[PDB]
């Protein structure tokens, strides 16, 4: 709700926590030490 | 529809098969033979003049299953409405297979709940059940006591006439608490 | 593919789905915050402020390293009836570099569990940890040694259902999650034995299937393969499969080495299947020993296939389980893995598969001293794979024709759960896991219909409430 978003903004809270798990994401091919591996992402979170 | 001291058997033989079973206390009923012993009240109060009159929106006369007939202007119309069965299986099947998917009931003792379950077994949804009047305002001060129960009985009232003037203003409020269950599609 | 369908039902993963925070119930009696006293901790006050507000009171229970298996018992008898204890003795604690399993929190938790067993108290125990177990690959594990506490707690859940409550993980440094959740978490009727508090909510440990679409990526054993405890059965069949696949070099290393019962036959089989295979009698616990072992690796071939398989095990019964006991029981696992990882930061490893077991995957009676090592391997793979170093913590089940994996607990679990995997399909499962660069595969032949009859019976759990077939 907009009031909760203001509560988020007023106290300077960042929503970036991590990847979701409700969606059935593999999360294991989503990353690799090689940055150029197909199937892999780079960010290790984000407000979701 | 059965006589007195018969609905008891009609529900006793029904509850043993684990299906919808109800009985009402109403002394009269329609679409089942009771009017067979009265024939001097359905055909003696017509004196319609021989001059034209206008009409209104069409109606679907359900007295013979999915009857395409819009209305029966015969003198036995009330007779067949009170004696001849609606044959509601075919009627509700035709209602569900087309767009007629809300049973806006008007009484608190519906006789289509069996048809509701029948449609639930097949195609068709949103089969409604709207109740009757639960009192209403006492006045404008005694207003609220029983009009709160009239609103909470399926009878929507006019709330801009309620607060036409009372010094009331808009106030932010919590919205609809959407009851949440997981519905996810995976690739 | 059709044959890899068996592998798909073999490899599994541990995922932290967001569970409920628990039903908040007004507690009674007392709830002791068991911790240390060396440093003043704000986590204590953060936990307490929602504890006396939960209806009970709070009493400080100071415990030192190996204070005794009895002291906390008469302390809890002196305070009286207790409805539960919060183990804040594992908060913001650095890993002692002497040994990962010499972690003081593990010993203190084991001593507290046995004291409550011997004190006839019968109250659930909650162990608060700071990012001990990853909630997912997106975030990071601060200490793999703290995951040994999680593994031993999963084991303890199958020993004393009333005494054990579970673990509650919180972010490292932040104490707001404690204040926000602990009151409902400890008193929750949900039954979660694995709690992972985070900023986005609460997460519980779940067993979820691992899909195997047979990714085209293929892992090859090119380079030399360092198999710790290669003479040991687990590393034996792994080395045999590597030689079959075409591994250029093999470096099976164990303390027994050439003095092992079956070393010569295994070496001959490797030479027949592969080529230029080597066995050595070298200690893996000492850091300098592993350093000079890698220095002695010929410069003609780089090292990229360190396959840690060595594992010592005698017993895993909780009544004798203390921190130093696990330490000198599974040092060959934990210390050896730590030394190999510390020596392989500057090596371009294509595979650092840490061979763990199901003892950390789920509760395992008689593996309480073995589970912490596998949990440490899980955490170390988490930490390493997170960084520019591929890792794979496969939690193997009973290993066919393999020492250490076979034992009394092996046959016990064979009669109430998992059985020996065929090596002919376990090798393909490992190949598939390396194809995905899976961080922590769980390759088991678990029979949910019969295994869960002894797992969820004494302690109902939602750990297996994500597998579709686990409902049966």
């Amino acid at each position: 709700t907009p009031e909760e978003f203001w509560e988020l903004l007023s106290e300077g809270r960042d929503a970036v926590a991590g990847l979701p798990t409700d969606r059935g994401w593999d999360l294991d091919s989503l990353f690799h030490p090689d940055p150029t591996r197909s199937g892999t992402a780079h960010q290790r979170g984000g407000g979701f | 529809a059965g006589d007195s001291d018969e609905l008891d058997r009609l529900v006793a033989s029904c509850t043993t098969e684990c299906i919808r079973a109800k009985r009402l206390a109403v002394d009269y009923a329609s679409h089942s033979s009771h009017v067979e012993t009265i024939r001097d009240a359905l055909h003696a109060e017509l004196g319609e003049d021989f001059h034209p009159l206008p009409g209104f929106v069409p109606f679907f006369s359900t007295v013979t299953g999915r009857w395409t007939q819009p209305d029966e202007l015969d003198a036995g119309y009330w007779y067949r409405n009170l004696r001849r069965t609606v044959r509601f299986a075919d009627a509700v099947r035709a209602l569900a297979e087309q767009g007629y998917r809300t049973f806006l009931e008007v009484s608190a003792h519906p006789i289509l709940t069996a048809a509701i379950e029948e449609i639930g077994d097949g195609s068709g949804a949103d089969l409604s059940a709207i109740h009757s009047l639960r009192r209403g305002d006492g006045s404008l001060a005694d207003f609220g006591e029983a009009l709160s129960r009239a609103f909470a009985a399926g009878v929507a009232v006019d709330w801009e006439s309620v607060h036409l003037g009372t010094g009331a203003r808009r106030v932010p409020l919590p919205t609809y608490p959407f009851q949440r269950e997981r519905v996810w599609l995976e690739p | 593919s059709t044959e890899v369908d068996e592998v798909s039902a073999l490899r599994y993963r541990i995922e932290w789905r967001p569970t409920g925070a628990g039903e908040p119930a007004r507690l009674d009696g007392t709830w002791l915050v068991a911790k240390y006293a060396g440093t003043a901790d704000e986590t204590s006050t953060a936990a307490r402020e929602a504890l006396e507000s939960a209806g009970a009171r709070v009493r400080e229970l100071v415990v030192d390293a190996r204070c005794g298996r009895d002291e906390l018992a008469e302390r809890l008898r002196s305070v009286g009836e207790v409805a539960g204890v919060l183990s804040l003795l594992a908060v913001d604690e650095a890993e002692p570099e002497e040994a990962p399993l010499a972690l003081a929190s593990l010993a203190d938790t084991l001593s507290l569990v046995q004291a409550m067993v011997s004190a006839e108290l019968g109250c659930p125990l909650w162990t608060v940890t700071e990012s001990a177990v990853a909630t997912g690959p997106f975030e990071r594990v601060r200490n793999a040694a703290h995951g040994a506490l999680w593994g031993v707690g999963r084991v303890i859940a199958l020993e004393n259902p009333a005494v054990w409550g579970g673990l509650v993980d919180v972010p490292a440094g932040s104490v707001a999650e404690l204040a926000r959740h602990l009151a409902a978490v400890v008193s929750g009727g949900a039954g979660e034995d694995q709690l992972a508090l985070r900023a986005d909510g609460v997460y519980g440990r779940r067993w979820v299937r691992a899909a195997a679409p047979a990714t085209d990526d293929e892992w090859k054993p090119t380079g030399t393969v360092l198999v710790t405890g290669g003479t040991g059965g687990v590393g034996g069949q792994i080395a045999r499969w590597l030689a079959r696949r075409g591994a250029p070099h093999l470096l099976l290393v164990s303390r027994s080495g050439p003095d092992a019962d079956g070393a010569g036959e295994l070496v001959a089989e490797l030479e027949a299947l592969g080529a230029r295979t080597t066995v050595a009698a070298c200690d893996v616990t000492d850091r300098e020993s592993v350093r000079e072992l890698l220095g002695g690796i010929g410069d003609d071939v780089p090292l990229s296939a360190v396959f840690h398989a060595a594992a010592t095990l005698d017993d895993g019964t909780v009544d004798t389980l203390t921190g130093e006991r696990i330490e000198r029981a599974s040092r060959a696992k934990v210390l050896g893995a730590r030394n190999l990882h510390e020596l392989t930061r500057e090596l371009d490893l294509t595979a650092f598969v840490l061979f763990s077991s199901f003892a950390s995957a789920f509760g395992a009676p008689g593996l309480g001293g073995y589970a912490p090592g596998n949990a440490y391997l899980d955490g170390l793979a988490q930490q390493r794979r997170s960084d520019g170093l591929p890792a794979t913590a496969v939690a193997w089940g009973t290993w066919a024709g393999s020492g250490m994996a076979e034992g009394p607990v092996a046959d016990r679990f064979r009669r109430h759960g998992v059985i020996e995997m065929p090596p002919e399909t376990a090798c393909r499962a490992l190949q598939n896991a390396l194809d995905r660069a899976e961080v922590c595969p769980i390759v088991i032949d678990v029979r949910w219909d019969r295994f869960l009859l002894a797992y969820t019976a004494q302690r109902p759990t939602r750990l297996f409430d994500e597998i579709d077939d686990a409902r049966r």
